[PDB]
RNA sequence: GAGAAUGUCGGGGAGCCGAGGUUGUGAAUUGCUUUCAAAAAUUUUGAAAAGCAAUUCACAAUAAGGAUUAUUCCGUUGUGAAAACAUUCAAGGCGGGGCAACUCGCCUU
DNA sequence: AGACAAAACGACGCGTCGTTTTGTCTCGGCTCCCCGACATTCTC
């Protein structure tokens, strides 16, 4: 049930490692008894899931011979931090994590033209990734990824119980009561066996070939229930009972638009490019009204005026336009107005020449002049016309619902030019951008994807116009974002970009090829078994 | 970390709040058109495209009538003149001006109301300016 | 005087006063329904619309066709109590929040639905006030 | 470096199952992404609500279904009546077939694969004929 | 004013002199440069190759000779399937009469002709269908 | 011009494509010693 | 570890209302620009229209849309292919409360 | 040879992908349900 637990964020969390729990039963152990014989739980506020989801996850490893009772499964074994990064350290995980994002910080340096994102030592006789101290707020070389979360389960996992009793109650009392753990558990005190001989290298095999899967919000539009109180005629007697609505009606599961609401103008005074519009809204007069600003106010007169008194205080807005100065101009209008009277001036119309629809088209509705909302452009078609070329194009939001309440497909199979549409990408989406030696028509195999098929793995961020905006799966944060001062960042202004990392700088949607994951993150493509049963459930 | 309305349900909520308290606000306005077409109180101008068989009280589609605009060849006319005028005469036995927007009557006939009387029309416009500002108002009341 | 009456002086005396958000932004809805009160019963005695029985009951009947209990209870009122107490002033009271407490964990209740299955009601908690939640309470102190 | 077309046999008999071999080789046919005629997919629907009595809602959700994700759905082009003519001087077939090869042959298809149509023929020395069960 | 269609019907009781009403009535439609779809075409085809026995060469003359002079074929949209399929909740027609109305929708039509669909009924509050011989 | 008209006529098509690439549909096809009527501005020649 | 009882600190959900703001209509006043449009010495004054406005008032809308005439609503939430749900949901009886509608308890399937 | 094909041509406007920069609805009251954490006491 919804609204079950604190709040929806631990909810979500919940419900998504249960599903993930499913999938990986039916994956891996085909949903039989006792597939998985023990299962250990991390965190790493957040406590809320230290015991809720222990006690539900209690129902899959208990053990019905009375042995295993209580409020949790002697199976289920919680950890903590120290265990964690006593391993990392001790078995080379950190090592290796370090060589995985290192590139990134070569990547950094290339593009700052200095050394400082490197630092060499002699101990390791390699370069380890670095930040200058002036860019260390609060950055963490963990937090920037998204398979860290990977590594961590993984080396949560081959923990066993004995290890998080040792690096619990290390307190022995004696050396030799502690001291079989102490043998078993760690070279001869220094460091700790490794689970297997070729735990390290299975581990970075591993890291190096995990690809995120990234959960999706599509919801345009859903049907809704509406009961409503009424008097219906029943055995001879008028009562009053709820009725359900009849007919069809959708609700929106997205914000349609943006709050502020503009009116059309046209200025003789302004040349107006091919499909765009002037839209005019009311803003207060303040101290960020300078030259370029008053000549944006779409009334001339009062450009006039405002000019003359800005030249009366030196050209300076903030002396003119503060309150006292506001004040100082309205009751002394004439000496501006070149002795004309004028109403007395607060919030002037300022215009701007852009992109902006119609709210809607009933009464005075097809007067206001909206902007799309945060988080709505949604879909990103790519098409190809019969010689090859791509191109691309970016739907609203409101044909997206409309062809949707059409019964239709989201995106137009066709643009107007023709040209028979590849596919549509929205935000979270993967995609596969391919060297510029192979030639990627009908190659699907995905099968063998291997350390360079799966690090040129892309996903979607936002989309605009014809622009779409990519980051590389496994990049969670940056290592240092975009400031207006300085004029750098990891991935430029947008801190992402229209194209590739790599040195040879695609464009990515002239190539990318759309994939499709699991909640597991495996691809999925088309075989022939896929095939025989399209059909064969409707046979 | 700190807490500041963090739920999408919770602005799903506030929208669907300001919606109910706009179609209650439509719904007494339409109530009041009603009961004032039944009392004869409406001029023809404006009760003349209020549907009330169909949509009851609402206004035929693609219409904004407005109580006290008549429009007539496309042109728009003031109704209450005399009150206009008594409220100029006000003004200049005050003192101010002789030109002043018409509709500032509506105060005037408020002040009318109290003890004088006034024609069914501005009664009728002071109740749709009462239904547009009501005022506030604790459910509970429990005076202290 | 009525806050009509203020707000006109107001206008005379400075024909500039912003009125709507900076005169008069939020005021006890006391002064609204007093000034509306105080028009309708002086308009009351000069027009006759406002005395005809017959227009009330009109009035009356198509606002609740379908209601006769609550025609039954209004045809003793009259114009005034329909406009303030009924359409303009009108507010809903909090919806109940009975549905949403919870259950007692031991006594149950089952019974056979229409679709032939046997289901259980559970039976709301007790509310703390009550005496006799008190008794069970501090008879458990007095054990403790 | 070839467009593959196919015809409403291909499809026939990846449907039937009392042909598993057909079945089975219609089946690593539709592998490759054929691409189809919008006439192919017309003669689907009209056999699989003939020969096969299948409700109107099925044979809708399984054409889609296949369009979508299985074969790639080509344009019906505007000059397929006048060449569909221009083969039936030269050419000895039924003209739904003549429309079909029209279809084809317009859209710049150079294999057809069906049991029907004259195995191995090339049409207008631009498209070929190809039984691909044998 | 409105953009009118017809479908196989009025083609076919033009083409017969045996009701000399019917196809008067038939001719006046086509008088006006009505709106076509291709499956209406398709159809016409296969009813001449079919229940008339007509030689190919002469059918397909005529075919071309009414989509130059005649009729105004419509482009086959993209989305005819998944539009059908929604209609098919709604209505219950035979199905390749639900595609004739899908595409004639699809194409901004506003007015249809034929006979065995129900005349005077609305189509998803876009299109409506009139039988004109009466 | 001329090339594509010839291959056009040999493969039996119409002079000039139907549509062109944009999918528009053609309008019709203009030879020298043609005629045209050129209506007025106010004219609305649609379906005359 | 569980249950119950008493206090402290938080979070979530639902509900009854208020005041602005914005866009548009109408009006009162005053402006900038252009054109008509006359007078006068390319320039200045005058009548009209349009475009953009400013101060004040009344009004229309305030997610596009769809119900319904109950003093009722659904439309920015979650699940997922069923475009299907969840977030109201049985029957009685024995009672308390009001001008009553309606609201609040107890008992048996 | 003369008259068609097409390249200049002087125009402005446009548009250029690449990139950065700019903008983005706001506060007020109150009621009433549920859960969570940490405090104390008693019992199994
Ligand atoms: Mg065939
Ligand atoms: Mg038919």
């Amino acid at each position: 049930k919804q609204h079950s637990l604190r709040n929806p964020i631990v909810e979500q969390v919940i419900t998504e490692t249960l599903r993930v729990v499913k999938d990986i039963w039916l994956k891996y152990g085909n949903g039989t008894k006792d597939f998985f014989n023990e299962i250990h739980i991390e965190l790493g506020d957040t406590r809320y899931i230290s015991k809720y989801i222990s006690g539900i996850l209690s129902n899959i490893v208990r053990v019905e011979d009375g042995s295993d009772e209580g409020v949790n499964s002697k199976n289920i074994v919680p950890g903590n931090g120290k265990i964690t990064t006593q391993l990392k350290q001790d078995w080379g995980l950190n090592d290796v994590w370090n060589d995985l994002i290192l590139p990134r910080f070569e990547r950094m340096n290339q593009l700052t033209n200095s050394k400082d994102f490197t630092a060499w030592n002699e101990n390791h006789q390699k370069f380890l990734p670095t930040v200058p101290i002036e860019f260390s707020k609060g950055f963490s070389k963990k937090r920037i990824d998204h398979r860290h979360h990977a590594l961590d389960a993984l080396v949560i996992a081959c923990a066993t119980t004995d290890h998080v009793n040792l690096l619990n109650n290390q307190s022995a009392k004696s050396d030799t009561k502690r001291y079989d753990l102490k043998k078993k558990l760690m070279k001869f005190p220094k460091q700790f066996l490794k689970p297997w001989e070729k735990f390290t290298v299975d581990a970075k095999h591993n890291l190096e070939s995990i690809i995120v899967s990234f959960k999706q919000n599509l919801r345009v539009i859903n049907k809704a229930t509406n009961y409503y109180e009424k008097y219906v005629e029943k055995d001879g007697t008028k009562n009053k009972e709820r009725v359900e609505q009849a007919g069809t009606n959708w609700a929106i599961r997205k914000p349609m638009h943006k709050d502020t609401v503009s009116g059309k103008v046209d200025l003789p005074w302004v040349k107006v490019p091919k499909g765009k519009i002037l839209t005019a809204t009311r803003k207060s007069l303040d101290s960020s009204f300078d030259l370029k600003s008053i000549g944006s106010i779409t009334d001339t007169g009062i450009q006039k005026i405002l000019k003359n008194y800005l030249a009366f205080k030196d050209g300076n807005p903030e002396l003119a336009f503060s309150p006292e100065g506001i004040d100082d101009l309205n009751k002394n209008i004439e000496k501006y107005n070149d002795g004309k009277p004028h109403q007395p001036i607060n919030k002037v119309r300022v215009f701007e020449l852009g992109s902006k629809f119609q709210v809607g088209q009933t009464g005075n509705k097809k007067g206001k002049y909206v902007e799309a909302a945060k988080g709505t452009n949604l879909f990103f078609a790519v098409y190809e016309d019969e010689k090859g070329k791509r191109s691309y194009e970016t739907i609203p939001l409101n044909e997206v619902i409309e062809r949707q309440k059409q019964g239709l497909t989201s995106v137009p199979l066709e643009n107007e030019k023709g040209s028979r549409l590849l596919f549509d990408l929205s935000p979270n989406d993967l995609v596969y951008v391919p060297e510029i030696d192979e030639n990627i028509d009908s190659n699907f195999v995905f099968s063998n994807l291997n350390k360079e098929k799966i690090s040129r793995i892309y996903k979607v961020e936002k989309t605009s116009g014809t622009e779409c905006y990519f980051v590389r799966q496994d990049i969670a944060y940056l290592i240092k974002q975009y400031d207006a001062k300085t004029k750098i960042g990891e991935l430029e202004s947008q801190n992402k970009l229209q194209v590739t990392m790599t040195d040879d700088r695609i464009r990515i949607t002239d190539t990318c090829v759309k994939i499709n994951c699991d909640r597991l993150g495996n691809i999925n493509f088309i075989t022939k078994e896929k095939i025989k049963q399209i059909f064969n459930e409707f046979r | 970390g700190k807490g500041n309305s963090v739920s999408q349900t919770a602005e799903r909520t506030k929208y669907r709040s300001v919606r109910r308290l706009r179609e209650r606000f439509l719904l007494r306005r339409e109530r009041l058109h009603r009961v004032l077409y039944i009392l004869n109180f409406l001029p023809e101008h404006y009760a003349s495209q209020i549907d009330f068989e169909k949509r009851l009280g609402k206004f035929k589609v693609e219409t904004e009538p407005k109580l006290v605009w008549k429009n007539t060849d496309g042109q728009f006319s003031f109704l209450f003149q005399n009150s206009f005028n008594e409220m100029l005469e006000d003004f200049k036995a005050a003192g101010q001006e002789l030109k002043i927007p018409y509709d500032w009557t509506i105060y005037h006939l408020r002040k009318k109301a109290i003890s004088q009387k006034i024609e069914k029309e501005e009664l009728a416009w002071i109740l749709l300016n009462f239904n547009h500002k009501r005022g506030y108002y604790q459910l509970r009341g429990e005076d202290f | 005087k009525t806050v009509g009456t203020y707000i006109y002086e107001t206008l005379l005396q400075n024909p500039k006063q912003k009125i709507k958000g900076k005169l008069v932004r939020t005021i006890e809805r006391k002064f609204y329904k007093e000034e509306l009160r105080q028009i309708l019963e002086k308009q009351k005695e000069f027009h006759q619309e406002l005395q005809s029985d017959d227009l009330y009951n009109d009035c009356i009947r198509e606002l609740y066709r379908n209601n006769e209990v609550h025609q039954l209870t209004l045809r003793k009122k009259d114009f005034v109590h329909l406009f303030m107490e009924d359409i303009i002033f009108y507010q809903r009271p909090l919806r109940s929040q009975k549905s949403s407490v919870s259950n007692c964990t031991l006594e149950f209740r089952k019974y056979k639905g229409e679709n032939g299955a046997e289901h259980t009601q559970y039976l709301k908690a007790i509310p703390k006030s009550n005496p006799y939640y008190q008794e069970f309470r501090l008879w458990q102190w007095i054990f403790n | 470096l070839d467009k593959i077309a196919i015809d409403t046999n291909i499809l026939l008999y990846a449907y039937d199952n009392r042909d598993l071999d057909k079945q089975d080789r219609a089946v690593e046919i539709l592998l490759k992404k054929p691409f189809v005629t919008q006439l192919v997919v017309f003669e689907f629907i009209k056999v699989l609500e003939r020969r096969f009595k299948m409700d109107k809602k099925e044979i809708t959700k399984l054409t889609i279904k296949l369009l979508k994700e299985v074969i790639i759905p080509l344009s019906l082009h505007r000059d397929i009546y006048n060449y569909s003519q221009f083969l039936l001087q030269r050419y000895n077939f039924g003209l739904s077939d003549i429309l079909v090869l029209s279809d084809s042959i317009l859209n710049n298809c150079t294999i057809l694969l069906s049991e029907d149509m004259c195995n191995g023929m090339i049409v207008d020395k631009k498209l070929k004929i190809v039984n691909p069960f044998l």
